[PDB]
């Protein structure tokens, strides 16, 4: 699976780039999946978790930090939660929350749709601050009723998208992205935020071809988008998905035409080199860097399971693209076109031929990969004869069926 | 005793409000200059300490359906009645005086306390003397004393308010004879009394015989008598005799306001007792002594400091480490911290800047997750509220901000933006040739001195010239990391730097810098026998404090 | 806004203080010489009569002394204090007069509270009294709630003295209703006859109407000359009248004669995957599978009992707390044989999981059931009172047992475990040691047939049968049930048609479950094939399903639509 042992993560930048519950979940993911660095990740997590009235997840994080500190007290041979925080946090949280509940119930008795919608959004934000997922949803799911303006609908969609990411109800995200896009007549770049929401939601839904297409349409003018995904990861997410799905012509057109992914490639020069090396047929340098970035994003919140399939697809596509211009390519040179061994490439090539889309034959005598260019006519005639034989067999079958049905032959 | 109120308390006062608004079960009606207020005797008894006697004494008032209550405002009684029917006051900022007057007349204790707490918290800039007379008219000792100290500072500050002219004799004697006058000179109180006495006629001349003797004798032998000769009624002989008697006696003693020594306020120092983390201390440039200050929250740290031209200290933001948007103000005499209106966003190390009487907080990790992370928020020292202003142009961290020529200037790694308060917009300024952060700037005269950064970079900027230039490098010992602090002192630019080496103790020394010499002359070296180590996250600011109110910090040399 | 809670109680306690300390009193209620100093405010806040007594403009509007008549001092005092402190202490005796004064004063809130209490208090011994009370005062909701409970409980008892003192209109509604639960149409006939003969000729005019609601299968046979004996002398307007009167009114059988012996099943496999489990039933005579109402709040891990009066009760169980999530609750429910719904009853003291519900002497006994306590007495055996609607603890069992079954024989509780057995003596509340089984088997069920205990199966289960005799106090083997080899039969012991039958579902290797029941010959010690349940009507039920013997009405229930 994942949970590997990799050094060199920059905790300060990754924590500061995100903000909110999005930051909290990522810090929890980093700590749980990266040992030998979990303590500082947990120490930084609990330092930020106590801010903005966390109740249930604080107990889980504090318990994990207490276990982590206890582990450090036995290897080179547990912090107090300061329960006064509970007394302080609960009394403060309740008082303002009831006062906010106080004010909104006045507006329910005053009957103003926008005021009711705005108050419930504040209640939803407060519940999210208080650490109440479903409670925030119901406030948002009853503020959706009292909408009056298109911007109010846009704000309603954004709030539901934000919550459903935490709830992992990505179906609700995609539905509200479609509602927020298709309805209002397809400087304020609002569609860019919606496209970013769809791209990450699709990627979390094990979708790659649409996620890359949506991510490539995201303009860099959005800049600060920390509640869902940092721009640095967006560029990484877009580049990996484009590499696995977009072909060479598809890659070149979309990257250049977007003119925002060029900026995204500037933030992440590593993935930019990958596509350029992918284009110029230097898959040896392309894949060695790929493993270097692998360990880094192997501890990414919504990438770790998906990227393993993405990287496997990248290796398959690179091999297909490499051998495509060659009718007879030496397997030694193809093996030398990566750090892989001769035997390992032969097994990988054999697997690719079994799956398909390489159309090649392996001459293991001299270890030379000869491309298969079978004439269309021979295969056409063979499969036409097979089709005729199958048609004759099915004709005999239906002939027998008609005979037995006309003669009323059946077991009583 | 079992006094459960879950879904049972509301039901009663739900009905009684419904019964009141529908005019049901009413047996007593209040006539208020022709306005009828049908209500109940029982609700009035539990709320007002006067209505209980209004309906219980064996007088004819008990057997009277219509009672004509006068000297009460209809609106104030109605808001009192509805508060006696729903428990909610919902008081405004204008009708507080009349509401308190009617509450005192009706002896409604709960609303009296609520109005007292509202009044004690809303003495901002102008109503101090007005409500002090209101507190003098109706005994509100807790508010009276709070207003007394508040008036003492503020009245001395303005000393031209028209509301001060009308006052009782006893209140003026308490104000004027007190030793809490925040005045650096003894003649400003003299002329304030003179203008107060010349405002009216003989009736005030009777009070002149008692108020003239509450000032130190240095101002009673002055031109006061010479100006009194033309202002005295004719055929007055004995009045002159008693005036001559007020020269020698009555214990001429120094005041307290003259002890406004210009000092340096420090925060987050190395605490002596290990049970405490940080502490706030002060240093006296002239007295060469180290004073201490009480921590405002006593548990929260990472605060920002600002000093208004009127020598006021404010604290905003910080983390307990949960971030709290609380606000506090330092008392110059009580050595305490009175909280104020909190901010709407929980900031980490905010940078507060004062300009045009408004406190501007620039940056400092607002919420971090803003759609526009580059925002600022200002404070109103008069209205006591926070007003949103134009957001920041660019994202900056560990930045500094100063005020020059009534304009807001914020400094970052290499960029600078000037905020125009009149139009509420940011304007592009000069770009610095060196990228340095983790440093602060000082607003001395018409020049901004950005000192330090990562060092000893001295980059001087002029508003009138709009250019950045180098002057020199501070003389510091090698193999060290100096902690530079630039601040104005005695109308002269000076620095406060500490050098730390390997296996060596920290040394504190301040230098005098000259504009045309580009050299930091040795002004004074702070001896370690009086000042100990401060730390790394300490901050420095300049302001006036009182040695008597504060206490010396005990520490072994 | 919601109005403030803190000021509400502070004013509320001042309402009470001004009442207990007689100060602001302007009106006093004069009731049978008892002084009631109070206020015009509080009295009419709850009462809708005092608002028309004070704010009406009559003589009392100024008069400060009112002589309230036809009321009770205790009822007025509790009503007055309830208006002042909000506490309504309702006992089991004064609720009758409480409703009388509540209706007289038209006080809406106490009327609802006492009505709800009477809805909870309706039972067998006061059904006639409450229905007449619900007829005296229009309380339609209670009247309909009573009438349904009245209809079933009259037919069972039909001997209460208050039945004689009933209005003619009420009796006509009761007798002509199609909700009566009677094994025969003759018991209602004689019940009407004794009611008519209870009094003098005042019942003669109602006799022309009461017979107009009864079927004609007894309006020509016996109990016509008996009335002629009881006829007033020389009355020639009745004997001839009834002679030519019983032509109309459409003979039709009633509904109470449709209680067939059926096997009630609980926690069956739900057909629709949206629900966890369901409840079904098998018809040994109709050969169909009728659906039943779901357990209350999908109450799983429960126990069933059927009293000799043919009543179904549910105790114990757990509800999924709001992935594994389940919390145990001690809620109790009663099943309505006609409305196809579960009426809630008084909950137990401790929560139970799979409790053994056994009825004896009218008391429902729940033995064990994985209680929450777990103390030294980790059994928590407790009986239920069907008379007072309450639970009373009984003598604890000598030993701690798990996955046990209990039956009732000879007015005694016989609970069985892996190898031990103890008999509970309800008259002295003591336990006595019984015979010891020679085989260690658990997860089985036992059925009480006559004076013998038949422990069928045990451990899947097997075909081992150990027969115990109460009079002999010994465990003996009889035979083994002939079943297909390499299978896991699910045995279910039950008594039906005055015989010991077994509901055994067997599953072969890689085969679907097959349903078949056998009749065990008591004298021949052999299981005979009584009937084979075809799979076209009965589908899979599961493993944790329970079976019990009882009677249900096919008319009120509906056939379950499901593919064979």
């Amino acid at each position: 699976n994942y949970v590997v042992e990799n050094p060199s993560l920059d905790l300060e930048q990754y924590a500061a780039s995100y903000s909110g519950l999005m930051r909290i979940e990522r810090l929890q993911f980093i700590a749980d999946h990266c040992p030998t660095l979990r303590v500082e990740a947990l120490k930084m997590a609990l330092s930020f978790v106590q801010r903005t009235f966390n109740v249930d997840m604080y107990e889980e994080i504090h318990r994990k930090l207490s276990e982590a500190t206890r582990e450090l007290q036995n290897a080179p041979d547990p912090p107090a939660l300061d329960t006064a925080w509970v007394e302080a946090t609960r009394k403060k949280a309740l008082l303002k929350l009831e006062k906010l509940d106080t004010d909104l119930k006045n507006y329910k008795g005053n009957s103003i749709k926008e005021s009711i919608r705005r108050g419930h959004d504040d209640l939803g934000d407060h519940y999210l601050d208080c650490g109440d997922l479903s409670n925030a949803l119901k406030c948002y799911s009853r503020a959706r009723d009292y909408c009056t303006s298109a911007k109010h609908v846009i704000n309603m969609c954004l709030n539901v998208i934000k919550v459903s990411v935490y709830l992992q109800n990505w179906s609700h995200v995609l539905s509200y992205v479609s509602k927020a896009e298709s309805t209002p007549e397809i400087t304020q770049a609002i569609l860019t935020k919606l496209k970013c929401a769809a791209g990450l939601a699709e990627l979390a839904a094990r979708k790659y071809k649409q996620a890359a297409k949506c991510l490539l349409l995201a303009s860099f003018d959005h800049c600060d988008f920390p509640e869902l995904l940092s721009p640095s990861n967006v560029a990484i997410y877009g580049g990996l998905c484009a590499l696995a799905t977009f072909d060479r012509q598809e890659l070149q057109r979309n990257v250049i035409s977007s003119s925002s992914f060029k900026l995204f490639l500037e933030l992440e020069p590593q993935v930019r080199d990958i596509i350029f090396k992918f284009y110029e047929s230097k898959y040896a340098s392309c894949l060695k860097m790929l493993d270097e970035m692998k360990d880094n994003l192997l501890l990414d919140m919504y990438l770790a399971p998906h990227v393993r399939t993405l990287y496997t697809q990248i290796r398959n596509r690179a091999l297909i693209q490499y051998f495509s211009p060659y009718v007879s390519a030496d397997m030694h040179r193809m093996a030398a076109a990566f750090n892989t061994t001769v035997a390992a490439l032969e097994d990988e090539l054999t697997q690719l031929i079994l799956e398909g889309l390489i159309s090649a034959r392996v001459d293991s005598h001299s270890k030379i990969l000869y491309a298969r260019d079978v004439d269309q006519r021979s295969t056409t005639f063979e499969k036409s004869l097979l089709m005729g034989k199958e048609f004759q067999r099915r004709a005999k079958a239906m002939m027998l069926r008609a005979a037995v049905l006309r003669n009323q032959i059946h077991v009583k | 005793e079992r006094q459960i109120n879950t879904e049972y308390a509301v039901s009663l006062l739900e009905q009684l409000k419904l019964f009141y608004e529908q005019q049901l079960f009413t047996d007593i009606v209040l006539i208020v200059e022709g306005t009828e207020f049908p209500c109940h005797k029982m609700v009035l008894a539990t709320c007002s300490s006067y209505f209980r006697a209004m309906f219980m004494s064996g007088l004819s008032e008990s057997k009277q359906t219509h009672v004509h209550l006068r000297n009460v405002d209809a609106a104030t009684l109605q808001i009192i009645i509805t508060y006696a029917y729903t428990g909610n006051l919902a008081m405004n900022d204008s009708t507080v005086e009349q509401l308190y007057e009617t509450a005192c007349f009706l002896q409604v204790e709960d609303v009296l306390q609520r109005c007292r707490e509202y009044l004690i918290k809303k003495i901002n800039a102008e109503n101090c003397v007005r409500l002090l007379s209101f507190a003098d008219l109706f005994s509100c000792e807790e508010l009276k004393q709070s207003a007394k100290r508040m008036v003492e500072h503020k009245f001395t500050a303005v000393y031209h308010q028209d509301a001060f002219m009308q006052l009782s004799h006893d209140l003026l004697i308490d104000i004027l004879s007190s030793d809490n006058l925040n005045v650096e000179k003894e003649e400003t109180v003299r002329e304030a009394a003179m203008l107060w006495l010349e405002y009216n006629t003989e009736s005030r001349s009777q009070y002149l015989s008692s108020v003239l003797s509450q000032i130190r004798i240095d101002a009673l032998s002055e031109v006061t008598q010479r100006a009194w000769f033309q202002g005295l009624p004719p055929n007055d002989k004995s009045v002159v005799v008693q005036g001559l008697y007020k020269s020698m006696p009555k214990f001429f003693k120094p005041r307290l306001g003259m002890t406004k020594e210009e000092m340096m306020i420090f925060i987050e120092a190395s605490s002596e007792n290990p049970c405490s983390l940080y502490s706030s201390v002060c240093y006296s440039p002239q007295a060469e002594k180290v004073y201490k200050l009480c921590s405002p929250p006593a548990d929260l740290h990472k605060v920002g400091t600002v000093v208004t031209p009127d020598n006021d200290i404010y604290i905003a933001g910080g983390q307990v480490f949960r971030t709290v948007n609380c606000f506090y103000w330092f008392d110059a005499q009580q050595n305490t911290w009175f909280p104020k209106t909190p901010m709407l966003f929980v900031r980490i190390k905010p940078s507060l800047v004062c300009c045009e009487g408004y406190i501007y907080a620039i940056g400092g990790d607002s919420v971090g997750g803003e759609l526009n992370r580059r925002t600022v928020e200002r404070y109103d020292t008069e209205k006591d509220e926070w007003t949103m202003v134009s957001p920041l142009p660019c994202a900056w961290q560990w930045s500094a901000a100063v005020v020059v020529h009534d304009c807001i200037y914020v400094m970052t790694l290499n960029l600078m933006y000037c905020y125009f308060p009149r139009s509420d917009s940011w304007v592009e300024m000069a770009m610095r040739q060196t990228s340095r952060s983790f440093a602060s700037a000082a607003a001395f005269g018409d020049k901004i001195f950005y000192i330090g950064g990562l060092s000893v970079t001295v980059e001087i900027y002029d508003v009138n010239k709009n250019e950045w230039k180098m002057a020199a490098n501070i003389p510091a010992k090698r193999y060290s990391d100096p902690c530079v602090r630039a601040v104005v002192i005695s109308n002269s630019l000076c620095v406060f730097m500490r050098e730390t080496h390997l296996n060596e103790r920290a040394k504190y020394v301040t230098y005098q810098y000259d504009l045309e010499l580009d050299r930091w002359s040795l002004r004074q070296h702070i001896s370690e026998r009086v000042l100990w180590d401060l730390g790394r996250d300490f901050r420095c600011t300049v302001g006036k404090l009182y040695p008597s109110c504060l206490e010396e910090s005990p520490w072994k040399p």
